[PDB]
RNA sequence: UCUACCCAUGUCCAGGGUGAAGUUCAGGUAACACUGAAUGGAGGCCCGAACCCACGCACGUUGAAAAGUGCGGGGAUGAGGU
RNA sequence: AUGAGUAGCGAAAGAGGGGUGAGAAUCCCCUCCACCGAAUGCCUAAGGUUUCCUGAGGAAGGCUCGUCCGCUCAGGGUUAGU
RNA sequence: AAGGAACUCGGCAAAAUGACCCCGUAACUUCGGGAGAAGGGGUGCUCUGUUAGGAGAGAGCCGCAGUGAAUAGGCCCAGGCGACUGUUUAGCAAAAACACAGGUCUCUGCGAAGCCGUAAGGCGAAGUAUAGGGGCUGACGCCUGCGCAACGAUCUGGGCACUGUCUCAACGAGAGACUCGGUGAAAUUAUAGUACCUGUGAAGAUGCAGGUUACCCGCGACAGGACGGAAAGACCCCGUGGAGCUUUACUGCAGCC
RNA sequence: UGGCACCCGGCUCAUCGCAUCCUGGGGCUUAGUCGGUCCCAAGGGUUGGGCUGUUCGCCCAUUAAAGCGGUACGCGAGCUGGGUUCAGAACGUCGUGAGACAGUUCGGUCCCUAUCCGUCGCGGGCGCAGGAAAUUUGAGAGGAGCUGUCCUUAGUACGAGAGGACCGGGAUGGACGCACCGCUGGUGUACCAGUUGUUCUGCCAAGGGCAUCGCUGGGUAGCUAUGUGCGGACGG
RNA sequence: GAUGAUCAGGUUGAUAGGUCUGAGGUGGAAGUGUGGCGACACAUGGAGCUGACAGAUACUAAUCGAUCGAGGACUUAAC
């Protein structure tokens, strides 16, 4: 349940080590977020040269959660961290290697290429 | 960015509008290191039909030529302009007659007119973090007014009568709304006159560290106990000793202002 | 769900595990009817402990039974006297031991009385 | 919170005894005042 | 809050409608014992309906 | 006999730290002042109970109490408390 | 008188069996249990002035009850050359 | 549970560190400090073992957890103000206000100068200009304004730890509330058989006019009204009402010449 | 010894008006995509933060939309000095002395057991032409009423082209509401284990008391949301 | 369920407690053997313990009795 002011970690090759949210797109009064979001958030860990800087405002998407996902089986899943992707509006990896595992759930979401970038899927 | 704009700010112009007619002659004050980037157009529009010099204050910490070079720009401009050292009175000598000969046209008239001349009366006007207040207690030679090292100590206009012969009005900082320009947002964070809780100091960090490697590589070598020139940031930071990843970036900003390098200037 | 009696739990065990050994002595005893609603769960636990009688039964017994000299000739106390002569009356009655018998109120604050005993 | 009134008898008699309203003038005023009205008790 | 006025004698009577007792359970004298209550003991001797106790 | 100041006589302060002057050996010297080592136990010094205050919050406000209680807090060998 | 049989009954662990008695949760005895113990222990100041001990009592006072009391009646009790 | 200041004027409150040893410690400085700076590591039990003389080292054995419960410092940056320790409005203000060590000005030759008293008589002092009264400032280093080393329940701003402050509340324990037995007050009170809506009215209606609703009596809860109750009020005039205060308003008695 | 006009912000709860911010229905002026303007309509909805004295205020990011107003600031015997607003202090400006201005700043005490009318719940009487036990009709009243994306229609209407409707179908979200504990979690003080200090049952082994339930690891029933099921669809 | 009230029962009976079998929870009981110098490990044994949850079983309590409660008004039309 990710909601505002919660500090992720990114797992791809950007530059970018650490976000900040700002908030949680696709509501009126929307205030929680789970695993195959998205979300806007600001960088607030980033080495000095790179691709993406200090400050910057990007958006997201959450792929690992504590608290995971009902699937229609029963089954339950859950991570031991939050980490998210920094997307483009098109649903493309802004870098190009996706590190961890990654939830099933991205792939109804027609992100087919992060899913495809990941090592192994749960 | 940069976006600091209390609500004192905007009531320091209503003040200054409501209260111009009474103002004989101003003071604008401007710090000597970016003296283009430090001026404000947002109280210039509102400043006209009224005669005015320009001031260069903390003339110490910048290079004296740079500052001449200036001096001259300003002065074939069309303008009067001076270099002043508040802390230690330099030029303040050669201001009491300056202002004598601008205004002496209405106090011949009013002299004619049949009246005792009168008190000058000046209005100091200028950006936070510059010495606005220091050197009106220079002046004054009396410690009236409050100072510190951090942007927005004082938070009301105050007259202060130097004797019989200046009338003295002090105004808190007042910066333009909106930025436009990123460099001159970065200087101007550079130089202080601004809150720094509310910026990114990182970017201003490296925008030292990539002015210094641009323009004063020696300095840039001597630096405090190590010699090299890498591409990153993170060959200096860890000098002297987890540590800090990335704090140290204030101690680059700390030693700066308080001119642990030589005398230098971003024009 | 039990019964508060308005006191601490530690308390109520305490007043419980002082009345659960006063009826083994004296075989019948007067209380309040609410206070011996409470009771009659707690004896018939013990008798059922005692009519086992193995040696980790009495253990467990030794745990619940304070230290009173119940009988006075032959020098045996409440645990001996609740394994050795009780347990051989209730031998072939299984089921509910203990019979609560009502009566009228008390002078001081009008709470209704009640007299226990051993059937 | 120490109250006012705090007793001691040698310093009640020092002040308010008889030999010390007899001691001045204005004791001994105090005393006929005191037989003149007829209270039981006088001084102290 | 303090009352903002008294009140008169046929509100105070009207408010005391039903603050009374309850007439008690009576039964059977218990072994000839004197007027037991329900579910209970003699008066004369414990007794219950002639089964006297304690 | 409460509180302010003064006068003469008594009395109280569990424990633990830091280590000034002085002294001795002594690189140094021709010997210093300065190195270190040992000894030494100064202080309106430090942490903290009894004792004395009264900075924060909560309760109580026809209160247990016409200035209190509970949890934290300041001084605690002195221009001390009694 | 109304408010009204309303607010309150002033920090805290008691349970059972015997006894007296017209009347017992509250008085006496016994056995377990529980709290303080740098005192909620003992001894002797200021102060109080019969409150101390024994036998009787149930009007009034004990924030309830009372066969009990620091309450009411009768008696008794305080010994210094250190 | 998930998040971790998103609350709020403000991290107010609560949460978090805390004990014994062993390593390691910055800028600055009045060279004494800062400093328990900051940061790391180890604690249980058995044998070796009169352990050398009470070890230390070694080997081993358990739990999620070994100062296994109670009691023991939260830390780091930047600006004002005051040098420090101390003292103040008993009962609203503990501070930047008072005092303070140092500096400076002025009077005083001894029956001193100043004070208390009508006077006698005293303090100053049994002391004598390196000594006593009365003013102004207020450590010590740099100028005739500039330095915050050390201290602070001081005022402003920032960052870590940590959390029911909150997104958004949910359970559990105790003392009240509630029922029964005993005892049993107070503020208030013109008489009342005491609805609502649009109007009227000294101008803000349970009591007046028109209409709409409403069987009699209680118990547990909430606080919109009775311009609710108590400090006559939590404040604007006026007292040709007082007291206090200042004189180029007068007139008296003090002292001094 | 001039001239001539006027007579407190925040919290908790809400309710009403339309002079309509969004959604519905229309003319229009506007290829469509759109946009602008003007009518009819009050049913529902109408946001989280950073600097800030929220001002004569700046910015960030969302949403179909971030409407204007009345009700003694709507609301202190419901809560907050948080502005206003006192006795202690610094600086100031004016003044011939008793003082004037607040120009800036730091600190700084009010309470209330609900009598009546009102609201929210729960009972006791009697009435209703014979006494009772069940099942009921419905004069009346209250509740609910919100919207976004995606696929088809088919890039079909159109538009030389680029670019593009759309309300008939079909899925699926946001916020809100009503139930429930089968699942995921919470609490769970008479459930089960580990362990420190001290004292007791004559001692060893077994146990009891006290230390926030002494402290730790779990946890059944019950109560619960952050969990699960359903709803606002039309239609006359 | 604040108290009244409502609901399930009152000996042709499963309303409550107890007892006997279960379901969940915890996690290998006491005693006795064996191995080790000892702290300890292994076997007997998914052991022992178990508040509120289920199914059986009258073993203990729901005995007595008391109180209340109708004989159907009048007129006119269709018998
Ligand atoms: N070196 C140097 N420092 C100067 C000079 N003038 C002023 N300063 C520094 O600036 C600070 C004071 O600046 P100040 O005049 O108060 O700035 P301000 O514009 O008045 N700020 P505000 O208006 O908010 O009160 C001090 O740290 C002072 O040392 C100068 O000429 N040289």
């Amino acid at each position: 349940m990710i909601q505002q002011e919660t500090r992720l970690k990114v797992a791809d090759n950007s530059g970018a080590r650490e976000v900040l949210t700002i908030k949680v797109l696709g509501g009126s009064g929307r205030k929680t977020a789970n695993i195959g979001d998205v979300i806007v958030c600001t960088v607030k860990q980033a080495t000095p040269g790179g691709v993406v800087k200090k400050g910057e405002v990007v958006k997201a998407v959450i792929v690992r959660t504590k608290s995971g996902a009902r699937r229609s089986d029963g089954s339950y899943i859950s991570f031991d961290e939050n980490a998210c992707v920094i997307i483009r509006d098109d649903k493309s990896p802004r870098g190009t290697r996706i590190f961890g595992p990654v939830a099933r759930e991205l792939r109804e979401n027609n992100f087919m290429k992060i899913v495809s970038l990941a090592p192994e899927v749960i | 960015t940069i976006q600091w704009f209390p609500g004192h700010m905007a009531k320091a112009r209503r003040e200054v509008t409501e209260k111009l007619k009474l103002i004989d002659i101003v003071y604008e004050l401007v710090d000597a290191r970016i003296p283009m980037s430090s001026r404000n157009p947002m109280i210039e529009d509102i400043l006209k039909n009224k005669p005015r010099i320009m001031l260069l204050n903390k003339a110490d910490k910048a290079d004296a030529a740079v500052t001449q070079q200036w001096k001259e720009h300003f002065e074939n401009q069309g303008i009067r302009s001076l270099s002043i050292n508040s802390v230690n009175g330099q030029g303040l000598n050669q201001i009491v007659p300056a202002s004598k000969e601008i205004l002496q046209e209405k106090f011949d008239r009013m002299r004619a007119k049949g009246v005792k001349p009168r008190a000058i009366r000046a209005l100091i006007i200028g950006i936070p973090n510059v010495g606005k207040s220091t050197l009106i207690n220079r002046l004054a030679k009396k410690n009236i007014a409050k100072t510190g090292d951090r942007p927005g100590i004082t938070t009301s206009q105050q007259w202060v009568k130097v004797g019989k012969e200046l009338e003295l009005l002090d105004t808190p900082g007042i910066l333009w709304p909106k930025f436009e320009d990123e460099l001159v947002g970065l200087r101007l964070a550079v130089t202080g006159a601004i809150k720094d809780s509310i910026i990114n100091l990182q970017d201003v960090a490296v925008f030292g560290l990539r002015f210094l490697e641009e323009h004063y590589p020696e300095r840039l070598k001597e630096r405090y106990g190590l010699d090299e020139i890498p591409e990153d940031i993170a060959e200096l930071f860890d000098a002297i000793g987890l540590i800090n990843y990335d704090k140290t970036t204030e101690v680059i900003i700390r030693d700066i202002r308080t001119e642990k390098f030589g005398r230098l200037s971003f024009e | 769900s039990y019964r508060k009696l308005g006191r601490t739990s530690a308390q109520r065990k305490a007043m419980l595990r002082d009345l659960t050994t006063d009826l083994i002595i004296n075989e019948r005893i007067e209380t309040t009817e609410t206070r011996a609603k409470e009771l009659r769960s707690v004896v018939e636990k013990m008798i059922t402990l005692g009519k086992r009688g193995d040696l980790h039964a009495r253990r467990q017994a030794a745990a619940y039974i304070r230290n009173e000299v119940a009988n006075e000739e032959n020098n045996q106390d409440a645990l001996q006297k609740l394994f050795s002569d009780i347990a051989t009356r209730y031998e072939e009655r299984q089921g509910g031991y203990t019979r609560i018998m009502k009566l009228g109120p008390r002078r001081g604050d009008g709470a209704p009385m009640a007299i226990i005993e051993l059937v | 919170m120490k109250r006012t009134f705090q007793p001691n008898n040698r310093k009640r008699s020092k002040v308010h005894g008889f030999r010390s309203r007899m001691s001045s003038k204005n004791g001994r005023l105090v005393l006929a005042r005191r037989r003149r009205k007829g209270r039981k008790v006088l001084s102290a | 809050a303090v009352p903002f006025r008294r009140t008169s004698k046929m509100k105070k009577r009207l408010r005391r409608t039903h603050f009374k007792l309850n007439v008690p359970g009576m039964t059977e004298c218990p072994s000839c014992g004197e007027m037991k209550l329900s579910h209970r003991v003699c008066k004369a001797c414990g007794s219950y309906n002639g089964k006297d106790i304690n």
